[PDB]
């Protein structure tokens, strides 16, 4: 029958995938196609190589940015879903987490997360296990969970760093360590960790993870109200996003989001607003409207005062579960009302933030 | 905003 | 030698005292003080018999307070600090630990903590493991680090739950609990526990337990703004603690500083001022210097706004390491001030809340 | 305020 032919060759797929080898990834994925064209009807086979067709999809796109061959994948892979055992489960429920973290579908992709975690004494490799430790870390830190991301990114960053040529996750896990520092206004413990990733991502001649370094690194000097050095950063790194086919990357709004902050803290009005423009209209062609409300806030904040937006825009964030979102901007408009000495509604954004970081400690 | 976690 | 037969009677001594059965305890320090006279110079079981006797004071000061021989205990302790190993270190570094939590000592009782969590895996009593994860919850909610004060609180509810007449423990683990889901703003999920604790109180006829009950129960009132019924619940347990020879113990302070914290608010200006008198003069006879402060912040808020003098009380409470005094204080002024339109100085304050949840946040 | 911890 050979159904092990196939199942070493899938598992050697997610190898490479890995590793970013996407060389070896699509040479293995024809070998599987070329033997599951010449195999009986094995429904969990079939299972498991739409699985790793779904991942080998979510490689790709993080390389190569969309101008959805992802949808298509996702409708086969959710068309059984009964009867799942074993590691065939955990790739379901870990797989299915990575897509919904995509979405911005924050509170699916923890659920997923943690059905694929009770299985994890079936992972015996322990690459895998640090693959899920990093990811689970991730998505800790951008819903603010600083312990329990330090507690998955350091299981995650020892591993990766016990083996070789996983440097691309080497250089994400440093992301994560860094941005827990940060969140814990520890600036000076998380310039180390992204200078290191800017480094290696400099070896490999990563575009994007070398703009994602500057970016992280702006936050720093952002946060050390360094807006000279931090709108510097933040510029190389549009730079490089746009210079090497990525100004077409939902990400890249991250960075437009924090210049525009910085410049118009800068008093730099004119230049501020040519920054908004450009990041908002970049937001709706993406399609992205979480990013896009996020530059409606600025510019209802310093140009409009438009106070009811801005909380119309909070709860709508809240909503979204991106409560450290809700404390960022609302930290923003209180610092700015508060330099214009309209200490009365400065007051309604620091409550907002008190509001938010109590959500954000109220775990689960 | 959030870090680029990549 | 019979040197086991004096080990085996102070670690019975040791189990008494858990049990808080004072009678036993007492008739156990006799046979022991009997048994040491005839005895060879045994270093290590003198330094154990010290250390019970403070352990052993340390209860009796608990059940009755003072109107020192703790400090002469302490001389004694400290008098043999080198050369200690296996379970007497652990008790040496945890009974410190304890005694440093009476006196304020907030940074040396946990790093004395610290030290005896080192030994755990010495410990094969699970009562006694229990009585270290209650005790090191205990300061960790002091310092309002929830996430750590709930991963110890849950590891000795369940063992004296498991064990019987340790009931004591179980009230005070009882408070513990809710008084975590208090600071994750989860009034109706800290009421069972309190009530739970009262209860159980009330059975054995300890009066500062009932009153310490009613403390809580008046602190989530307190949070759901009742004023009126937290008032109530603050009135019946200073009533509890004076009619029953506690009078003169310091944690009648807490409940006077946030009775005179309630009338305040519920605008009742004249009882309010004969309470705060009441809790600043017994402060000063109990030489807390600490509580004093409190009420001294309360007074200077509410009836002086001397603001200059609230900056440094809160500085004075940062130093003591109370972070979350701190930010229970300044969210007082805050709140007074933003009722009272003086949103100016209201925001002042916020921020001194926001800068104490960060530090809060730091942890170690 | 601290709560009683005992």
């Amino acid at each position: 029958i050979s159904s092990s032919k196939v199942g070493v060759k899938i598992n050697e797929w997610y190898k490479y995938i890995r590793l970013f080898s996407v060389p070896d990834s699509e040479i293995l994925k024809a070998e599987v196609e070329e033997e599951i064209r010449h195999m009986k009807e094995d429904h969990d086979l079939l299972l498991y190589y739409s699985l790793m067709c779904f991942r080998h999809q979510l490689m790709l796109d993080y390389l190569e940015p969309k101008t959805p061959k992802i949808s298509d994948l996702l409708e086969k892979i959710e068309s059984s879903q009964t009867d799942l055992k074993g590691i065939l489960e955990y790739y379901f429920n870990f797989f299915r987490g990575m897509y919904e973290f995509e979405q911005y579908e924050y509170l699916n992709a923890i659920s997923f997360y943690k059905q694929a975690e009770r299985k994890l004494s079936l992972v015996a490799d322990e690459i895998e296990r640090a693959e899920f430790h990093y990811k689970v870390a991730e998505i800790y830190y951008h819903m603010k969970q600083t312990h329990m991301s330090m507690h998955h990114i350091v299981q995650a960053i020892d591993s990766y760093k016990a083996h070789e040529n996983y440097t691309v996750r080497v250089i994400q896990c440093s992301f994560v360590i860094g941005l827990n520092y940060l969140d814990m206004d520890y600036p000076e413990k998380a310039i180390p960790h992204f200078k290191n990733a800017l480094d290696k991502a400099r070896e490999i001649d990563m575009s994007r993870l070398i703009g994602s370094s500057l970016y992280n690194l702006g936050l720093c000097s952002f946060a050390e109200e360094a807006y000279e050095k931090a709108s510097e950063y933040f510029k190389e790194g549009i730079r490089v996003y746009q210079d090497n086919g990525y100004e077409h990357s939902n990400r890249i709004l991250d960075i437009l989001l924090m210049l525009t902050k910085t410049t118009f803290k800068m008093r730099n009005h004119s230049e501020g607003i040519s920054w908004c423009a450009h990041g908002l209209s970049l937001s709706k062609n993406l399609n992205d409207e979480i990013m896009a409300k996020m530059f409606e806030f600025i510019h209802a904040l310093y140009v409009d005062n438009d106070n009811e937006k801005l909380n119309s825009i909070l709860n709508y964030l809240e909503l979204k579960s991106m409560l450290s979102d809700v404390e960022d901007l609302a930290s923003d408009a209180a610092k700015y009302y508060n330099e214009k000495e309209d200490h009365k509604v400065a007051v309604a954004y620091y409550e907002k933030v008190l509001y938010a970081r109590k959500q954000i400690q109220r775990g689960d | 905003s959030r870090g680029h976690t990549s």
